[PDB]
Order: C-alpha cells, then structure tokens, then sequence
RNA sequence: GCCGUCGCUGGCAGUCGGCAGAGCGAGAAAGAGAGUGGCGCGGACGCUACGCCGCGACGAGUAGGAGGGCCGCUGCGGUG
RNA sequence: GGGCCCGGGGGGCCACGCGUCCCCCGCGAGCGCACGGGGUCGGCGGCGAUGUCGGCUACCCACCCGACCCGUCUUGAAAC
RNA sequence: GUUACAGCCCCGCCCCGGCAGCAGCAGCUCGCCGAAUCCCGGGGCCGAGGGAGCGAGACCCGUGCGCCGCGCUCUCCCCC
C-alpha cells in the first residue's frame, strides 16, 4: 500500500482583486511549476477531505468521522501550473492553504 | 463543422471535400515516392 | 439631368437598349498597369533638418 | 430476391465514400438495372362458438396521462454503442488498478469485453486478483508487456459471466467462489504464468504495489 | 418517364 | 451546380489576379490591382459618450 | 464563408432567424436569384447588382 | 508609427493621380522600415507629402513589397542617418550598428534612439540606411569588433533559471 | 438556461370520426373543386377564447406619469 | 487565360430510355445506416432500523471576499 | 604584402553552369495565406423542447425510426 494522489493546496479562489467567484478554486500541485506541465492533470479528479464531529456513513466500508468534497481539474491557471478545479459544493474558506487530494484517474495513458 | 448540416445547404461541399481529400492523399504519396528515390539516389 | 435622362429614355426604348439613368457614387479605381518606360523610379529620402531661422 | 452484396463505396472519411454518384451508378450497374411502375380469433364454446377479441380495451384510464415525446435521432442504448479503447492498452500490457480493493496492483490485460470493460487477470497466484472486469479509464497502461499471442482464452468468459448475482437479505449473504471460476482461473493463469516468467524478475514486479512517494510527481515519470 |  | 460554377469562378478570379501581376513583371512594369470594393466593419468602441 | 456559415442570420419579417436552411434565403431573396448560401456568399463577395 | 517588433524594409512605389495635363505622372520610391506593409503605406504618403505636393487622395500605391536581406548569413556593418525631434529641438545623428539585416539594424536604432534618447518611433525619420565598411566605421563600440583573432571570456555568468529549483540546497556557481 | 416586457395589431372555433378519412411551412397568385360529351365499433391532451400556443428582439433609473396585483385593512349587497 | 475549359485528327462526370421533327454538326417497390427538425442507455455500483439517510431557507458558530447610517435639502452627504 | 601551408568579396563566360531541396523534420535563417484545406485527438460547460407522424385507405383500420440532407443494399448476372 501506498499514496495513490497528488498534492495540491487550495491556493484560493477565482477572482480579480475585488471580486469572488467561489465556485472556482484554484489549485497548487506539488512539482507543477508551468503551464505546460498541467495538461496531465486536467479532467483529473480532486477530493478535500476532512474530519467532523458526527460519524457519517463509508462507501464500502462503516460509518467514520471522514467526509469529502469531490471535484475535478477543469483548466489551467496562469503560467505556473496552477489549476482551476470545480467541487459539486464550493469549498469552504477554512480549507485555504490545506491539503486538496488530486486522483490517477479518470486515466488517459 | 456538423457535414450533414453542410449539405442541406451547400451540396457541393460534398464533393469540395471529396476531392479534397483525395488530392491531399495523393499529393502525400508523391512526397514519399519522391523522397525514396532521393534517399536511395544518396546511397547509390 | 431630367432633359437628358427622358431623351436617352426615349432613345433607348426605340433602340431596344437598357441604359444606365441613375448617379453612382465615385467607385473604387479598376486594376491597370503603369508602365516605367525603362526608368527606375526616383528614390526620395527625407531631408536633414536645418534652422534656417 | 438477390443476396446482399458488400457496399461498393469503400469509406473515405465517416460519412463520405470513395465515389461520386454517377461513379457508383456505374459500379452498380443501374444504367441496365431499370424497373417500372388479424385483431380477433374464433374459438369453440360448449351458442358454439365465440369471437374472442385478442388484445382488450384497458379496464381503468388514469385522471391524466403524459404526453408523447418528440422523436431524436443518435441516442442509441448502451448495447449499441461503439467500444472504444485507448492505443497503449494492448493485449499482454501490464496495466496499474487505481480504484477498488486491488487498487495500487500490477494485472495483465487480457481483452476487452463487448461492452467496453477490460478482463484482467492478476495472475492470481502473484497478487491475489483473478480474472475481473475493470474499467480502462481507472488503470494506468505501462510500457511493460508480454506476448500472449498464443494463449487460448476461453469464449464464456463474456460480460454475462461476470456480472453480479444478486443475493437477497430478509441475515446476510456471502458471495461464493464458483468451481467453474476456479477452474477458469487455472486454465488461463497455467498459460500467462510461463510467459511472466520468461521476463526476469517480471513476476516480482507482479507481486508489488503502485505508489506515489516524495519527490514523485506522475507527470514526469514514464510508464 | 425516362427514368422509369 | 451553381456552387460547382462558382468555385471555378473564385478560381479564375484568384488566378486571374496573379497571372496578371506575373505579366506586368515580366514587362518591367506594374500591375496596380483593383481598390477593393467590399468591406467588413466591425464596432470595437462602446455606447457611452 | 465562415462568417456567413457560422453566424449568419436572416431579417425574415423583422425577425432574426438563423439560416439552418436554403428555403429561407429562397422565399425572402429568390426573386433576385439568391436562392441558396452559395448564392448569398456569391452576391456578397462579388458585390452583385 | 510603432516600432512593434521586428521592423522590415518595404519598398514602395507610388505616383500622383494621372490627370489631363500629365497623362503619366513619374514614379517616386522609398525604403520604408515598418512593422508590416499597412504601416508601411502609411508613411510612404507622409514622407512624400513632406517633398511633394501630394497626398493619398491625389496619389496612388504601384507597388508595395518587402526587400528581403541579400546576405541574411553574413556580418555588416551600417551606418544609419536620421533626424529625431527632442524635448527641445530637432538633431540630425549617424549611427553605427553591426548586424545581419538591414532592417535588424534599423530595429537596433528605434530601441537605441528610445534608450538612450527617450525617443518614441514617431518623432524618429530614418533618412539613409548603408552598408558600411570596417575601414570606414567611425564609432569605437562598433570598431572594436574588427579584429580577425577577437576572443574574450564571459565573466560572472548570471543565473537565469532561478526558480527551478525555487528551493535548493547548494549555492549557484557564477563561474564557468 | 430561466423570468418578465415589447413586437409579429402572429397561430387555434378543424375536437369538421364508421352520416369518419386525418394535409394547407411552402422559393416564386389563384381548387387536396363539381359533374357533361368526344373479422373488430376503436382512435391521448386541448378551448377559464379575459383562454391556450409559437417565434424574434429587448430589460439602468431620481423628479414624474401609467399599468397589473389570486397584495393587505375595515364595513355593505350577493354567494360559499 | 476565356469560349457548358472552341474545333478537327490514367482519372473524374448531380452523363445514362426512346420514337421522332429539328438548331448545330409527371406515381416502381422495398429494406437498412445516419455528422440529418435541442438526450438517451433496450448501462451499472454501494448503503440502510438506533444509528444512520435527506431537509434550499430557517437557529447558533467559523472562515474567505464584499460592505461607512438612515430620511432630507442639495451641483455635491458617511460627513465636523 | 594579395594566396602561398587559411580564407573573404565582386564581375564575364559556362542553359539563370549542373544537381538535391524549397517559405524545408538541418522540428526557429527570414513572410502572407487557404474554393490555393483537409484528417484525427484531449479537457471543460450544457441537454432547453415533447402528438414531427409513417402507410393502408374508402376493396384499410396497421404501426409510433418521422421531416429535410447524405449514403447502402435488393428487386441482373458473374468472379475473388
Ligand atoms: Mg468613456
Ligand atoms: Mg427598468
Ligand atoms: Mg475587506
Ligand atoms: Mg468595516
Ligand atoms: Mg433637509
Ligand atoms: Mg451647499
Ligand atoms: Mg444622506
Ligand atoms: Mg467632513
């Protein structure tokens, strides 16, 4: 067993200097420095993972602590490998500067 | 970009294409008859 | 315009002819050739300045 | 009535053939090819006999009914639909599981069902997988392949062979290893197996597990 | 007619 | 058929232009083309002021 | 071409309508012989009469 | 006119109108150093307007084209004279560049004229553009590439890739 | 994509059914004309016409004007 | 080059009945695939009765971005 | 000082001296284009509408893949 995702912080959300749109965050992967490097990433899957209070249920597996919003990589940001990437919920603030999973798949090696 | 939605209005677009792509073959296999006849020329 | 418009109206008509009777704006000149008649054309340069003050 | 006969315009691209119209006229041979202008069923009674209507009228109508949809064209069901599969999935590649409980595990590919889902086997005696089913889009194809060009896969192992059989719970039920599986599993493992293990060191490979570490970024890495 |  | 003539129209038209230039090259001379006579403005400027 | 493909509408009795068919062009332009794309890509890039 | 990118020499042919009193008018030229060919047309009809009582209006193009560089492989030096209006006047300069096209010379001179000069394209009027030999080069930067054995090191060789790694362990080395 | 407004002073009385026959969107006026001689009993919804349906464009607003409120309060005649 | 790319002596054509006079020299049948008048599957998986599933808005709390107190006179009000 | 024990530039004749190649997979020495332009692939967002009829017909009461656009095959016979 071993790791199977990438790291990615949740650098912040889409905006200008005045203006938040939080349905777009924007993602820093670990060893993607360019523009050029993030055409693997896009379309791959994007999980921020965290821990609560109240145990909720596991697919295939019992009812933990852990909970996960899903997305995935929509695009490319600026020139230095920055992602834009869409939850099905907009994430929350307090996860700025946190750990944001990136998957292997869907693959298309 | 959708050729059946070409077609309803400009019928010889099918053909335009046709052609097309018949020329742009044919044009590519001179290039490479042409090339190997220089290629083996050279190891003459 | 009126006098001469009727009569090459009229004229036309016994003649079988369509003419033109309404103006145009200026069009765009046609396509032609200059001819250089065996002379380079004369190169112009800008001149230096000078204060002839 | 004549037999059908192969389309005489070979395909150029999707949706344009190799000739014109007065070409396949031609070719078809259409210049000599010219031509020119129950609901009831009766039955015995013991009045004698009986008009017995085959479908009848509906006995309840609800208060209100839908409408008809307007028809569409293209939308064909799942069964229809054209396979596709990417170039570097070829039979024999060693493809990586990324989802399920065998995720992070080197299989062999096998070939790809009618319905687009690819059999992989483990071989079961290297990491514990059998002969599956698992989606292209979740497994990362490696450079790494073996040549089962001659091995003999049997023709029941399809997509109805494979598909969950529903166990139903009023406690539990377990899924239970079939002796045909088994058997299944020794027929086609008993080929692949020799041909793993003419590579050197591949059936160790085989055994280990896929993993990102430090450093280790999977866009710059080779498969 | 012709073509018939 | 009416786009079958146009097409060799537009060809003639293209070619026409070029073989004309070539001549007047030849010759020593200049072959000025037609001012063009269709346009195609767009509006890159807004509404206010 | 591409201007009038992609984004060519029609002004069909004061409405805009896009030319997804020939028979648009026909009814409202035919009495000049403009009867099909090609022939309204031909008036506009000749500048027919 | 915006020294935009790489300029390039055009040559441009052009004439008054022919009227009834001059049924052929001469034919006047110009090397025009532009962006591309629109511009290049442009300043034609303001340099000769400058010398003749002419204009676009009363005037037509003969010919527009690009002078493509005869030696594009080969080491000149040339010499550029121009006049340039200042903040305070107008001057005449020579200037001497060493390149391999004559319109990569020019170019030279409009971020030359802008650098040490603070002179925008417009104000600039490249008058004469030559090819000038060693011998008759007047400007030591320039002169001091004319020696058959030239050698010289490149001495602290800055680092430019300075964000790949952004974090690393040992400390560049400027020498090389 | 959805909401509303404006426009087409747009379409629908044709639900014309076994006293039946299913159309009137189509580039280019005017008739799915009339005649005189040479087995089953079946076939959705609709239409408060102040109703229902389609298509296209559009939408800032103080002072001010207008419309619509199955917005709200109290009492009277009818009605439930 | 233009003349349905004039006339004479390997490759594509939205050529393909014929009686004729002669410039010139009004209905075939079927069947099938679809880049064709706006999406479907005639495709699947996991979990579920005492701790778990769903509940926009609403109650409390946190975070990120935004955010000056209304009415009024006024050219101008968050106005000391 | 003038090709020598390296080379550079210009001019005449050598078919513009001859050969590749040709806006060059010497993947950057310099352009503008596509009726002189086509093929394929990847990611993202979205799915509004809901009776479009077809053919048999007054010797028929069926069937809901139906318009327009583009193809295929059969109603001929051979060969691989
Ligand atoms: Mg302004
Ligand atoms: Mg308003
Ligand atoms: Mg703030
Ligand atoms: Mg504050
Ligand atoms: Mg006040
Ligand atoms: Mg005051
Ligand atoms: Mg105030
Ligand atoms: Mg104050």
């Amino acid at each position: 067993s071993g790791r199977l995702w990438c790291k990615a912080i949740f650098a912040g959300y889409k905006r200008g200097l005045r203006n938040q749109r939080e349905h777009t965050a924007l993602l820093k992967i670990e060893g993607v420095y360019a523009r050029d490097e993030t055409e693997f990433y896009l379309g791959k899957r994007c999980a921020y993972v965290y821990k609560a209070k109240n145990n909720t249920v596991t697919p295939g597996g019992k009812p933990n602590k852990t909970r996960v919003i899903w997305g995935k990589v929509t695009r490319a940001h600026g020139n230095s490998g920055m992602v834009r990437a869409k939850f099905r919920s907009n994430l929350p603030a307090k996860a700025i500067g946190h750990r944001i999973r990136v998957m292997l798949y869907p693959s298309r090696i | 970009k959708n050729l059946r939605i070409m077609l309803k209005l400009n019928p010889y677009a099918k053909t335009m294409r046709r052609n097309t792509i018949l020329r742009q073959a044919r044009n590519h296999k001179l290039r490479v008859e042409r090339a190997a006849a220089a290629l083996a020329a050279k190891s003459d | 315009r009126v006098k001469e418009n009727d009569q090459k109206k009229k004229e036309a008509k016994e003649k079988g002819t369509w003419v033109q009777l309404k103006r145009q704006p200026a069009p765009p000149r046609e396509a032609h050739f200059v001819r250089t008649n065996g002379k380079e054309p004369e190169l112009l340069e800008p001149i230096p300045y000078e204060f002839m003050a | 009535k004549g037999k059908p006969h192969c389309s005489r315009n070979p395909v150029l691209v999707r949706g344009i053939g190799r000739y014109s119209r007065s070409a396949m006229y031609s070719r078809k041979a259409l210049y000599k090819r010219k031509y020119a202008a129950l609901a009831t069923v009766t039955k015995p009674v013991g009045g004698g006999t009986r008009v017995v209507k085959l479908r009848k009228m509906p006995r309840y109508y609800p208060t209100e009914d839908v409408p008809r949809k307007l028809l569409s064209h293209g939308k064909k069901p799942f069964s229809q639909h054209v396979r596709k599969l990417r170039a570097s999935i070829t039979p024999g590649t060693i493809l990586i599981i990324l989802t399920g409980r065998h995720r992070g595990k080197r299989v062999v590919f096998l070939k790809q069902l009618s319905s687009g889902l690819l059999l992989v086997t483990g071989p079961l005696s290297l990491n514990r997988v059998p002969l599956r089913r698992t989606h292209q889009k979740f497994v990362i194809a490696t450079s790494t392949k073996i040549d089962i060009s001659g091995v003999k896969i049997p023709k029941h192992l399809t997509d109805a062979y494979f598909k969950k059989k529903k166990l139903r719970k009023p406690e539990k039920e377990k899924y239970e290893i079939t002796e045909q599986r088994k058997v299944d599993q020794k027929a086609v493992d008993s080929q692949i197996l020799p041909k793993i293990k003419a590579v050197p060191q591949l059936q160790g490979y085989l055994r280990s597990v896929f993993a990102l570490t430090n450093g280790v970024y999977p866009h710059k890495l080779v498969f | 007619r012709g073509l018939r | 058929e009416k786009a079958k003539h146009y097409h060799k129209e537009y060809r003639q038209m293209y070619r026409t232009e070029i073989r004309m230039a070539r001549m007047a090259r030849k010759a020593g001379n200049f072959y000025v083309p037609a001012e063009p006579k269709l346009a195609f403005v767009i509006r890159i400027r807004g509404i206010n002021g | 071409n591409e201007l009038i493909y992609k984004r060519g509408y029609g002004k069909i009795n004061k409405k805009r309508i896009a030319l997804t068919d020939n028979t648009l062009i026909a009814r409202s332009l035919g009495k000049y012989n403009i009867i099909c794309m090609e022939d309204l890509i031909h008036e506009i890039y000749t500048v027919g009469k | 006119m915006k020294a935009s990118g790489t300029l390039r020499e055009y040559k441009v042919v052009g004439r008054c109108l022919p009227t009834p009193k001059c049924r052929t008018p001469p034919l006047y030229r110009m090397r025009i150093f532009a962006p591309n060919h629109v511009v290049a047309k442009s300043r034609f009809w303001y340099f000769v307007s400058q010398l003749k009582k002419m204009k676009k209006s009363s005037g037509e193009i003969v010919y527009c084209g690009q002078v493509f560089e005869k030696s594009p492989l080969r080491v000149k030096n040339f010499g550029i004279w121009l006049r340039y209006d200042s903040r305070s006047g107008t001057h005449n300069m020579y200037r001497e560049y060493r390149d391999l096209t004559t319109a990569g010379a020019v170019t030279q001179c409009y971020r030359d004229m802008g650098a040490r000069h603070r002179a925008r394209a417009h104000s600039i009027q490249i008058m004469k553009v030559e090819e000038i030999a060693a011998s008759k080069c007047r400007r030591p930067a320039v002169k001091q590439f004319h020696d058959s054995k030239i050698k010289f090191p490149l001495p602290h060789r800055v680092l430019r890739r300075q964000h790949k790694p952004r974090f690393t362990t040992k400390r560049p080395n400027t020498f090389f």
